[PDB]
């Protein structure tokens, strides 16, 4: 409707008498495009509330403003939504014109400065080039050429700095599909962890991102192993605010399945769709054996007992003692326990380096044993005050 | 290894300014250190005083002169030109968070690694209340973000031929 | 009137980084602020202008008290491109700044350049306004571009400080348009009451 012309007129008139960037033929075209309230392009502060609609092919007219453009909003605001609205366009020719043809040293290093960035406020798109090359070629090339695109990127990340952490989101979004094309998801799980911490700032705080992120966190935590098993599911319950079923309900049963460890609960967990991956069969016994071990480690540690045996370990995992010795060693190399399991003695020696977070049940007795037992040293040291 | 060696004149020079303006009770006195160190080992001998004031209710209130305070360093440059700015020292009795936000402004004038000491107006502890800070980017396992934080290192009091006896 | 120490507070927000003025905004602001520094330098021999940035994600500090514009250039070429103006926190720094003057014979007039609207309430600035009459210091408010899209939140700030022109409470207003950026001083009373040109 007329919301494009009316709102832009107020902000422009209070600054410029006549629109410097808008050509007098293009001024009427602002409200002439669509029938909706918000169109596919805008300027200055009005552009902040504007985003892409369907296929913003009219951005060429917005790029046509160069000379007098900076008299309204700074000249570096062109590339803000230029490549943001084309994210759903998926075109190779339109990407090369805004990346390779953009090059560097255009007008910005002559009469102005350069803040790099470019997707917020006003910044130059040189830093935007190296960030968007990996996304455009993500669905084009394969795992071979995908490594060379990360070399010019990761090295650029350490070469220059940016205040917003959103630049890692595009870095983690590329590695998300890069690790998805592979087999082992261990690297895919650690990638989504730092991606969630960067969701708090701007650049799409909407809940549409949590829908696709919950699907990544469900598969990453299933076949990945870093900290506990399900312990990271209750830290950020962003999945409870989105669709419950369609692969999102597997984490509902997985929460109470690992605490129990019954085979009947696993039938509702894995289905025919997820059972076509051979990696699932390997980590099916890795999740249950670890969560049953985490309980035994908390159980074995009371006061003086650092040592387990082959009884409670094999009965909980329902596995023969011959394999269990070598199956824990796969989790031993992860930094859990440094102990050395014996054979003839049938006793598990445990050197426990594991942090084991989520405290507060122990701290009642744990913290008091660092005072009352330490007070025994203070009482016995009062007889040393002679000199 | 990085070991901060502090001259006792630093504590005595600031103690005079605590009595003059009656600066105490959650009032920080900012200062700058001096020395020549091209290695990881930091040698702190001479020190200056920065006329800093803050608010107790608002920890974001800070005012620090950039090139106006450096006139003391220019006057000292003609005295000793071998020593330059290797860092800075604050008070921070409750350890205000204002130093966590901006590590650039203090590093701009100090080419050495960022260093932040603690001189309390009290300093009455029998232990070692004087603490050193190194501001770098350290990975945190808390699950929030990895940002610039303080790195604690042990320090001591310097003894040379002048002040030993 | 007499020896004074100007406290300069500019606005680094996105409205100062654009071309809203139909010649140049931030390019000619380097000269206009320098011309004001040179105008007070010829009127009084003692000139110290602190440069405090009250915008860009909490208030910052660029330059400090100096007698030459060379040190001011270090803050003129470096401008933060994000953040907005925070009046509440930046004023509390300016209140403590009033006590950092050298000699009592040097007066103080706070000069603030506001390029962006603020969300701070007026009642918070009323209790903070009594510090001007306590230290017997002046204040100068230059605002352009906010009055068009927003009301004046510093009008009541002058009401509690209202005093005859021989002490403090000097209110200024600048409206942009088809003009010159240096010419904006002519509409302000600061250019008047001077016998030098």
């Amino acid at each position: 409707m007329f919301n494009n012309h009316e709102i832009d007129t107020i902000l422009s008139t209070l600054r410029m008498e006549a629109d410097p960037s808008l050509h007098p033929l293009f001024e009427q075209f602002e409200k002439f495009y669509e029938e909706k309230l918000w169109f596919q392009l805008s300027e200055s502060l009005t552009k902040f509330f504007d985003d892409a609609k369907s296929t913003p092919l009219r951005l060429r007219l917005y790029d046509n403003f160069v000379s007098k453009f900076y008299d309204k909003i700074n000249q570096l605001s062109v590339v803000k939504y230029l490549l943001a609205s084309l994210k759903d366009s998926k075109d190779f020719d339109e990407s090369l014109k805004y990346l390779d043809d953009l090059k560097a040293q255009f007008q910005e290093l002559d009469s102005k400065k350069q803040r790099n960035n470019g997707s917020k406020d006003h910044g130059d798109g040189i830093l935007l080039i190296d960030s968007e090359i990996a996304r455009t070629y993500l669905l084009k090339n394969d795992l071979v050429k995908a490594r060379d695109l990360l070399d010019d990127l990761e090295k650029t990340l350490d070469k220059k700095d940016s205040i917003p952490l959103r630049i890692t989101n595009s870095f983690y979004s590329t590695n998300s599909q890069y690790f998805k094309f592979k087999n082992d998801f261990n690297s895919f799980y650690y990638t989504s962890l730092l991606y969630l911490s960067t969701l708090e700032p701007s650049t799409s705080i909407t809940l549409a991102e949590r829908q696709q992120l919950a699907y990544d966190l469900s598969i990453s935590a299933l076949l990945g192993d870093k900290i506990y098993n399900f312990g990271e599911l209750l830290h950020h319950p962003i999945m409870e605010t989105i669709v419950n079923d369609s692969n999102y309900d597997w984490l509902f049963q997985l929460l109470n399945a690992l605490t129990v460890g019954d085979f009947d609960k696993f039938d509702s967990l894995i289905k025919v769709q997820i059972s076509k991956i051979p990696i699932l069969a390997q980590h099916e016994s890795f999740l249950r054996q670890k969560i049953c071990l985490m309980t035994l480690i908390e159980t074995v540690f009371v006061k003086n007992i650092r040592m387990l045996s082959f009884e409670d370990i094999s009965k909980a995992t329902h596995l023969p003692k011959d394999n269990v010795e070598h199956l824990v060693m796969r989790a031993i190399s992860l930094g859990l326990l440094k102990g050395s399991i014996d054979q003839v003695n049938e006793l598990v020696t445990i050197s426990w380096v594991q942090p084991r977070i989520i405290s507060g049940d122990q701290i009642t007795k744990m913290k008091d044993r660092l005072v009352e037992w330490n007070d025994q040293v203070e009482k016995l040291g009062k007889k040393m005050e002679a000199r | 290894h990085e070991k901060v060696t502090i001259a006792p004149l630093v504590l005595l020079s600031a103690l005079d300014h605590y009595e003059r303006t009656q600066t105490k009770e959650n009032k920080r006195c900012v200062g700058v250190i001096l020395g020549d160190a091209n290695s990881s080992t930091i040698r702190v001998t001479n020190s200056f005083a920065l006329p800093f004031e803050e608010d107790e209710k608002n920890s974001d209130v800070w005012f620090l002169d950039h090139n106006y305070i450096e006139n003391m360093n220019e006057m000292c440059k003609k005295i000793n030109a071998k020593e330059k700015l290797i860092g800075w020292y604050h008070s921070g009795p409750k350890l205000r968070a204002s130093d966590l936000k901006i590590n650039e402004l203090f590093k701009k004038y100090t080419q050495n690694n960022p260093l932040l000491l603690i001189v309390d107006v009290k300093q009455q502890g029998v232990g070692l209340p004087t603490d050193a800070y190194v501001a770098i980017e350290q990975v945190k396992d808390d699950g929030t973000s990895t940002e610039k934080t303080f790195l604690h290192l042990p320090c001591t009091i310097e003894a040379e031929e002048a002040e030993e006896i | 009137m007499v020896l004074e120490a100007t406290v300069l507070v500019i606005d680094n927000s996105e409205y100062s980084r654009n071309g809203d003025f139909p010649r140049t905004r931030f390019e000619a602001q380097i000269d206009s602020v320098e011309f004001i520094f040179q105008a007070k330098r010829n009127s009084n021999p003692e000139n110290t202008v602190g440069l405090i940035s009250g915008a860009g994600a909490n208030p910052r500090v660029l330059s400090t008290f100096t007698a030459e514009f060379g040190k001011i250039l270090a803050g003129l070429h470096d401008t933060q491109i994000e953040g907005k103006l925070h009046m509440a926190t930046a004023l509390q720094i300016a209140q403590l700044t009033l006590k950092h003057r050298q000699n009592k014979v040097q007066h103080q007039r706070i000069v603030a350049f506001v390029c962006s609207p603020i969300s701070d309430s007026r009642d918070e600035l009323i209790r903070l306004a009594k510090t001007l009459k306590k230290n017997n210091v002046a204040v100068d408010i230059i605002n352009f571009g906010e009055i068009e899209q927003n009301t004046e939140l510093l009008d009541e700030f002058i009401a509690a400080v209202n005093n005859p022109q021989e002490e403090t409470s000097h209110l200024l207003t600048v409206t942009p348009g088809p003009r010159l950026l240096y010419e904006n001083i002519a509409s302000s009373p600061i250019i008047l009451e001077e016998g030098s040109s």
